[PDB]
RNA sequence: AACAACGGAUCUUGGUUCU
RNA sequence: GCGUUGGAUUGUUCACCCACUAAUAGGGAGUCUGGGUUUAGACCGUCGUGAGACAGGUUAGUUCCUACUGAU
RNA sequence: GCCCUGAAAAGGAUGGCGCUCAAGCGUGUUACCUAUACUCUACCGUCAGGGUUAUGCCCUGACGAGUAGGCAGGCGUGGAGGUCAGUGAGAAGCCUGACAAGGUCGGGUCGAACGGCCUCUAGUGAAUCAGCGGGGGAAGACCCUGUUGAGCUUGACUCUAGGUGGGGAGUUUGGGGGCGGCACAUCUGUUAAACGAUAAGCAGAUGUCCUAAGGGGGGCUCAUGGAGAACAGAAAUCUCCAGUAGAACAAAAGGAAAAGCCCCCUUGAUUUUGAUUUUCAGUGUGAAUACAAACCAUGAAAGUGUGGCCUAUCGAUCCUUUAUAGAGGUGCCAGAAAAGUUACCACAGGGAUAACUGGCUUGUG
RNA sequence: UUCCUGCCGAAGUUUCCCUCAGGAUAGCAGAAGCUCGUAUCAGUUUUAUGAGGUAAAGCGAACUUUAAAUAUGUAAGAAGUCCUUGUUUGAACGUGGACAUUUGAAUGAAGAGCUUUUAGUGGGCCAUUUUUGGUAAGC
């Protein structure tokens, strides 16, 4: 059911229409099609760009910008289509904390696993895999 | 026919050799790219994937 | 339970087939 | 235990405003009226080579058996 | 071990009454109820073991539930052959007191033919009257299945000297995207080129880390001749010279303090995106290819690479030399079935329910 | 959409499936069937072994011998074995015959194996005994 189906036409007996209902993070980059053309409906309620971030490291959490996502297991059909689906690999602009890596190359974006359920909760979690 | 028939046609372009791909609906109009496209408007598999 | 209007089933020169 | 009133939208009323009072409490058990839930007939645009149906939408609409209250 | 807080609301659940040294709870012992269970006795049917000058009878023991289904036998009923030298002026029929399909007799009616048995055959089995209207007359709604029928458009299949040739007709319109992966020390059948050495593959007990590449780093030089070296000799071992390097430099070619051997490490199918494509919410790439600049190994450093190769099912006898067999190859054919539509559609049902898993909800991520 | 008595007596599992659909198919039980009434069958116990080696004997606080039941298949004889070699000091297919039924542990007692085929039943409802993957909990 993850994949609604919303009812089209006066006559409900060609919906044709599947609607996810987990977060997803999409960025400058939607630019909504015609009606016409929304097979799969991501609703902007459930849309999320900043995800909480954190390290067994000061315990200090600061909000970051989503940047992408490379790969969610479970049909990476999901990965395409940039939902949240807790469990996922996503990058975070980790600019905020700054770390440098060896050579003098400051780094500010690393992946991170999403720990909490965005599903079930209003924010969400991730940790940083470092 | 003659030309009207679609055997005609597939023999002059030679895609009989390889008619394994014909798509349902492969016609002038609306080729496969289309009847794709338009199949669409006619997901619950429910399966159980092992996300590791 | 028995008596009385009612009713029409079972036990009727009819049909079928055959030369 | 007794009360919980009255106006308002519709360019949807999945709700907000303020007259007066001491307050104008929250629900279920559905049960006359209006949107609408359905085939009426049509239109604008979408989509297609076309029948055809819609991402919208407008018009037309029709749906004594038992129990209680009085009496012989 | 108990009781109390430990959450429930829009005639229920110890069954109801009720109960408090319980008639509540844990535990030890006495008397009793009872099921079609258990033991015995008799009755109805089956089997088996035996007797009986017999498909009949007798003695003994166990069995008996039940849907679909099968098996072995009886009653009634339409008609007929035979038989009872049958029944009746009171026969057939109806209803009713008596002695498992069913049969018989007395009694209230009756007026014209009707039975018993062995067989054949088949159209045979208190109580009412006057009013509002909570519940149960439109019965079909409707998710979908029939391929049952058509309503239709077309470069859908089939037809209508050469050509247009649904303008016309018959028909369908099934039940599916990634995958292949190993290299050396070995011996065996083919290959074997036939004085031979024994190579350039097929499949095999055989492993092994070379992480399916050996990349780097540090060292060694080698087939074969002589002196030789207990067994050991012409091939086992141990030292001096050289193959211009018949080692492997995969190799084909005018040709190294290594590119051959030995000791350590070891990912690589890593990341963004500057040329090419392709969708299905055209998705800042979601991606391999092209390349960019990091990352890594390694070393003391200069340095070098490491980051992929490649490919549509299936035919193999739908190809052949074959008229009783062995296969060399889709760059040689042709497709699995010939497209949709119908809230103009008509009919019959698999069919969610008002809102109850395992009490299913409550204020604090 | 048809009378009666008695007996037997089930199925919901299994293979082909490019597949809901559609097909039989092996199995469940009564039968013509005669070959053995067997020293023949068993949802079974036991004797010897491989494993649950669950740790509590360890004699090796080094380590692997190895102690309980935790339920498994196999041999548990009737021509099986043997005297004898018919045939190419050592190998095997061994005519002929013998041990003939305490004949090879105990327990249940004759319906066991048919080459073959008959109508129905097609992947059913629940709980427990194992552990696998769970995640609020169901599963």
């Amino acid at each position: 059911e993850m994949f609604k189906v919303i009812k089209t036409g006066k006559s409900r007996s060609k919906s044709w229409k599947r609607m996810i209902t987990k977060h997803t993070f999409v960025g400058e980059g939607f630019t909504r099609r015609p009606v016409k053309m929304e097979r799969i409906i991501r609703p902007s309620a459930l849309r999320q760009k900043k995800a909480n971030v954190t390290h067994p490291e000061l315990g200090v959490t600061v909000f970051l910008p989503i940047l992408a996502v490379k790969k969610n297991p479970q049909s990476p059909m999901y990965t395409q289509l940039g939902v949240l689906t807790k469990g996922t690999i996503i990058e975070v602009n980790v600019s905020e904390l700054g770390m440098v890596t060896a050579g003098g190359k400051v780094v500010w974006g690393k992946y991170a696993q999403v720990t909490n359920e965005p599903d079930r909760d209003g924010c969400v979690n991730a940790v940083l895999l470092v | 026919g003659t030309g009207k028939k679609e055997k005609s046609r597939r023999i002059r372009e030679g895609d009989t050799k390889d008619g394994n791909l014909r798509v349902k609906g492969e016609n002038f109009y609306r080729d496969s790219k289309r009847v794709k496209f338009l199949n669409m408007y006619t997901f619950q598999d429910s399966t159980i994937p092992d996300a590791r």
